[PDB]
């Protein structure tokens, strides 16, 4: 839409730019903290004992 | 040259046993057309394992049967069974290729109900005809002289066995492949890689005639003629030709197929 | 969705009969169909069953050989060829739908049934009989089994049916816990292995009827004595 | 406008400087002190047979037992994963399905493709047979992905460079999401279902607000078209899969690339990506006929799920995270654990 | 082992498996063709000869063969994202407007499309039944305007047969695979014989696939 799409994409980028962003250190720390906290009940991480494994022989 | 036959027993088991495992491992080669090649590989392995050691024993002992007469009868029967099965399976494959060219829409791409019911019927037909031809020899029909020797020397049987075991299926195969060449030429003319198709049919028919005809020709002229110079070393040479056919059979029928070639390169990569 | 059974009346003991049930409003072809009969002044009793495609057929020990169940897929009709008759064969023969997959609710819909009159197993018991309850307060119905219904897969094959007076039985709860479609949230079933309890939070006017606890671990299927709820 | 293009580039540079200012460290650097997960050996617990064409999509039910799979033979088969039993086999009106969705309640199943119609099927019918509850028409391009918010409204991404939120009852697009230059190929619903992210063929992923009804953030870094996308279990980050043989993790708050999962031996494109329950493992389906398990915090290829004879088109992880099922073009749907 | 419901559920699964196999056997015998032209290439004319949005299914039977013709004319998006749907298509029916050599270049765009489709990594072992439609119009168009306008360095006489033969030769180019075979045929307005050459092309492709599977090709 030439000029109309140019006004659409700049308004989109202006709104995109007007957001509050957190430190990569804080973000990665939260990602790590979630990974390790919920790691206990993650059957993919460690082979779950066959006794409580529905998919079996 | 008993050591030469021992070298084959390693040659055959290597070839067809690699062919056999290749089909089971790869699902891409599980086609009804390939099940005839699998059946041929099975027959070829049974030749190598169940028959050849008797020939090695008979070449090292210096032409004498020290075992019981039933052991000679079962050996002779088993040998005729396995060989007849090999020739008539080559004939069954030629008929399969004829069906594929002449009747392509009912053939599909080597799959379907019509293709499976035909292949399974043909594989049964060859394996029961091999039994039918070999049956009498086990029912004390192989007339021999002294129990010291073990050979097929019954002219009434031998002539009809050779007719119905090799000459008929060979004559069918040659006619079928001759009809495959002319129909492909006619179709290509009607249009207006044939070079591959011609090379494959020529080498298969050439390998079959060269490595079987001499034996059966020497066997028929020996069994029925006034006087023929059928030397024993010639009979052993024709036997060797008859078994190097079986040894060469997997190579010529699989290694020249691009899917099998890729399969064998993948298997032997380890 | 409806089932209409035909055939009945007065039958001589030595005679033969053929009860036909016409299924309409649903895909009859994919539904396995059971025959459940109810003698006058007596609870429900399983008779025969035929699966989708007529692949499997089961009969009760009391009607084995005598009866011959069959279905007609094209016209959606179920037949029960009764060859030999007796004086205890008189009952209200109901035709019941039954669809069997993971999460399915078999015995969900029942037919109207036809009045036919003639001139080891899992011993499901209740030991409750008539229970006089006024509307408003909670109700507890107890059913017991001689064998544990808790199969290794991890679900107990128990089925609670509500038969209001002058009406066909309606599925309330299937597999002891799951409520059937259309059943209010007041009804709630519980249990463990052998002892089971059906609990109703509040009793209303339409709850008055007879409650049957049927096991579905293995054929033949056995119903309970039938607990009657009234004022 | 050239001025507005220079402004757009200035905003992008300002943005990159803002990230670099908040990028005091990297995910690889910070997670260098943690213990790396030991090598994972997952065996094919079950193989689901019955399809006679290339399987293109699969979705696990919320009970973590029932799953639906869509193939090119025009059949939706709902499998009992525990017993490998077929609960349903739904014939499709158009046999060109490229996506399938299983409703969170477990009542509805949606599918679509080249027909440009997101056909929705009701399972819990009184007739006892599965019938087309609604046919959602309006997209002018091929349908690529559809995901159920609930039983009433469904969000779909099509090949007309447009994602659309539908109301299944009324049967028209409640909200239309536009902004992608290339064809949108994937969708992912956040756990809270308040926002969703979609990767398209313009080598960019955009975050969309369902309630507001327009984009919020745009994430770039991919050198080729994105085929798959999936949120992190916590719902503050998401991972993408593209044809350049690289998985890329992006953070909604940071608004940047956090980590890259690229091995030099892999050059074939990525079809589908999925996370574990805790989010420590990242499973991506490749065109080399095997899915690779990547450590989400180390980018080390922990394990390889090999056995499929053709391209692994889709894979799914259960809600309880007990098993992983991968569907391939060899008409087989294997379950791994 | 299994309970009454588990056995009934298994029986249902077996019944579904049987139905799926039967439907598979019934659909396996059908021939699948991908009609792929470029705008006014004569797709509407040829599909009318054989017999809102999305692809258009056209199925017709001819001499004990059920042909299924897929006409993709709604998807204006990039091709490569839905080309992989047609892996197991028997043949690709490509339409080209011969009359549209000079007027627009349209022929160049047709050559560029054919180059892209013929050299696609998905379409390697798939023969192309090329149709050069609107040759009747080309009959007088060549006599008015020379072919050199479109294709330079023609270096040949400007008549009917040779000009069409040169275009055919150029379309037969851009074929880097030996397993492919292009069954070029020139058609005009209405012939009522294009279904026959399609059948003749398809049965040749099937024979070629059978011999390849056997191992003679
Ligand atoms: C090679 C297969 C090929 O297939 C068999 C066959 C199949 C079908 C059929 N109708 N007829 C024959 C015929 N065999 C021939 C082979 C078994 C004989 C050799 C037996 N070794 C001896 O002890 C021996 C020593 C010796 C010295 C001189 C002369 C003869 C001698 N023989």
């Amino acid at each position: 839409a030439s000029i109309a799409q140019a006004r659409k994409l700049v308004e989109q980028l202006k709104m995109e730019a007007n957001i509050d962003r957190i430190k990569v250190s804080k973000a990665a720390a939260d990602l790590m903290a979630y990974c390790e906290a919920h790691a206990k009940e993650d059957p993919l991480l460690t082979p779950v004992p066959a006794s409580e494994n529905p998919f079996r022989e | 040259y008993a050591l030469s036959y021992c070298a084959l027993i390693l040659a055959i088991v290597f070839g067809n046993g690699l062919v056999c495992m290749a089909v089971l491992k790869e699902r891409a080669l599980q086609t009804t057309t390939n099940y005839l090649v699998v059946s041929l590989a099975v027959a070829d392995l049974l030749v190598a394992t169940l028959v050849m050691p008797w020939v090695v024993y008979l070449e090292v002992t210096g032409g004498v049967w020290n075992f019981s007469r039933i052991c000679c009868d079962v050996f002779v029967t088993l040998d005729v069974m396995m060989c007849t099965a090999s020739i008539w399976n080559l004939c069954a494959i030629s008929i399969d290729r004829y069906t594929a060219v002449v009747m392509p829409v009912h053939y599909q791409h080597g799959t379907g109900q019509s293709s499976c019911r035909r292949v399974a019927l043909m594989i049964t037909a060859v394996w029961v005809l091999a039994f039918a031809v070999s049956c009498p020899l086990l029912f004390g029909f192989n007339t021999t002289g002294d129990p010291t020797v073990c050979s097929i020397s019954n002219p009434d049987f031998v002539i009809y066995s050779s007719v119905v075991s090799f000459y008929l299926p060979f004559g069918v195969t040659v006619l079928v492949y001759a009809r495959i060449y002319v129909v492909l030429k006619q179709r290509r003319r009607k249009r207006i890689r044939e070079k591959k198709a011609t090379q494959m049919v020529a080498i298969v028919l050439g390998a079959f005639i060269v490595c079987w005809l001499p034996f059966f020709l020497t066997h028929v002229l020996n069994t029925h003629c006034q006087t023929c110079h059928v030397s024993p070393e010639l009979y052993s040479a024709t036997t060797w030709l008859g078994y190097v056919n079986s040894a060469l059979n997997p190579v010529i029928y699989t290694t020249f197929n691009i899917e099998f070639r890729k399969a064998f390169l993948k298997i032997l990569s380890c | 969705v409806q089932l209409v059974e035909s055939g009945g009346g007065l039958v001589q003991p030595g005679g033969s009969r053929k009860l036909s049930c016409s299924a309409s409003g649903f895909a009859f072809s994919s539904f396995g169909m059971h025959w459940v009969r109810q003698a006058p002044e007596k609870g429900l009793e399983w008779v025969a069953y035929i699966s989708s495609g007529s692949g499997t057929i089961y009969y009760a020990d009391t009607v084995k050989g005598r009866f011959t169940i069959s279905r007609d897929d094209p016209k959606n009709t179920l037949f029960l060829q009764m060859t030999s008759l007796r004086s205890e064969d008189t009952a209200m023969y109901y035709c019941v739908r039954s669809i069997y997959y993971y999460g399915s609710s078999p015995f969900d819909f029942w037919g109207q049934g036809t009045t036919l009159t003639v001139s080891s197993d899992i011993v499901m018991t209740q030991a409750t009989s008539s229970v006089p309850v006024t509307p408003g307060e909670s109700v507890s119905i107890s059913c017991r089994s001689s064998k544990s219904l808790l199969h290794s897969n991890g679900n107990t094959y128990l089925y609670w049916f509500l038969q209001r007076p002058g009406q066909s039985p309606q599925l309330l709860i299937y597999r002891m816990s799951n409520l059937a479609s259309g059943v209010p949230d007041r009804f709630s079933g519980s249990g463990s292995g052998t002892a089971f309890t059906l609990t109703i939070s509040r009793l209303e006017a339409e709850d008055v009827g007879v409650y049957y606890c049927m096991q579905h671990l293995e054929y033949p299927l056995t119903f309970g004595a039938g607990t009657k709820l009234e004022l | 406008l050239d001025q507005l293009r220079q402004e757009a580039e200035q905003l992008k540079n300002q943005i990159r400087d803002a990230r670099k200012a908040c990028a005091d460290a990297t995910l690889s650097q910070i997670t260098n002190n943690i213990d790396p997960v030991g090598r994972i050996q997952m065996r094919t617990r079950r193989t689901l047979r019955g399809h006679l064409a290339k399987i293109y999509a699969m979705h696990w039910g919320t009970d973590s037992r029932l799953l639906v799979s869509a193939s090119q033979d025009g059949k939706l088969i709902i499998w009992d994963s525990y017993t490998t039993n077929k609960v349903h086999a739904i014939p499709l009106r158009s046999s060109w399905v490229m996506t399938c969705a299983y409703a969170p309640s477990g009542n509805y199943v949606a599918c679509g493709g080249l027909d440009n119609i997101c056909s929705i099927y009701n399972l819990k019918t009184r007739e006892g047979n599965v019938r087309v509850s609604r046919e959602l028409a309006g997209h002018t391009g091929y349908l690529s992905c559809c995901r159920f918010l609930d039983d009433n409204q469904i969000v779909t991404s099509s090949g007309d460079t447009t994602c659309a939120l539908w109301d299944i009852e009324t049967g028209q697009q409640t909200t239309t999401f536009t902004g992608h230059t290339g064809d949108v190929m994937s969708l992912s619903l956040a756990p809270d279902t308040r926002l969703f992210v979609s990767g398209a063929c313009d080598a960019s992923a955009k975050l969309w607000d369902v309630r507001e009804g327009m984009c919020r953030q745009t994430f770039t870094g991919h050198e080729s078209d994105i085929n798959a996308i999936c949120f992190f279990p916590n719902g503050n980050a998401f991972a993408t899969g593209s044809d350049d043989a690289t998985c890329r993790l992006f953070d909604l708050r940071a608004d940047q690339e956090l980590m890259t999962y690229s091995h030099d031996n892999i050059i074939c494109g990525i079809t589908s990506v999925s996370f574990s329950k805790s989010g420590r493992l990242l499973l991506a389906g490749y065109d080399d006929f095997n899915c690779n398990v990547w450590d989400a915090l180390k980018a080390d290829r922990a394990g390889v799920l090999a056995g499929h004879d053709n391209r692994v088109s889709c894979l799914g992880v259960t809600d309880d995270g007990m098993a992983v099922a991968t569907g391939s073009w060899d008409s087989f749907l294997k379950i791994w654990n | 082992t299994l309970s009454a419901e588990e056995r009934a559920a298994l029986e249902r699964s077996k019944a579904i498996e049987k139905n799926l196999k039967e439907d598979g056997i019934s659909a396996a015998k059908d021939v699948k063709l991908l009609l792929l032209g470029a705008g006014e290439s004569g797709k509407n004319t040829i599909v009318k000869q054989m017999k809102t949005t999305g692809i258009v299914e056209t199925h017709f039977t001819f001499k004990n063969l059920h042909f299924r013709l897929f006409d993709v004319g709604a998807q204006r998006s990039e091709r490569k994202k839905w080309i992989h749907c047609f892996e197991d298509v028997t043949a690709i029916i490509f339409c080209v407007a011969l009359s549209g050599y000079d007027q627009v270049n349209r022929m160049h765009a047709s050559l560029k499309l054919f180059d892209s489709i013929c050299n696609n990594k998905f379409f390697i072992d798939t023969s192309i039944i090329l149709f050069l439609n609107k040759k009747d119009l080309f009959g007088e168009k060549i006599k008015k305007s020379p072919l050199t306008i479109c294709f330079p360095e023609y270096t040949g006489p400007n008549t009917y047969e040779d000009a069409a033969a040169y275009i055919q030769a150029q379309f037969e180019s851009k074929n880097r695979s030996p397993n492919k075979e292009i069954y070029c045929h020139m058609t005009c307005s209405t012939d009522t014989n294009n279904i026959q050459v399609v059948f003749d092309a398809v049965t040749d492709i099937i024979i070629a696939n059978n011999l390849r599977g056997c191992g003679l090709y």
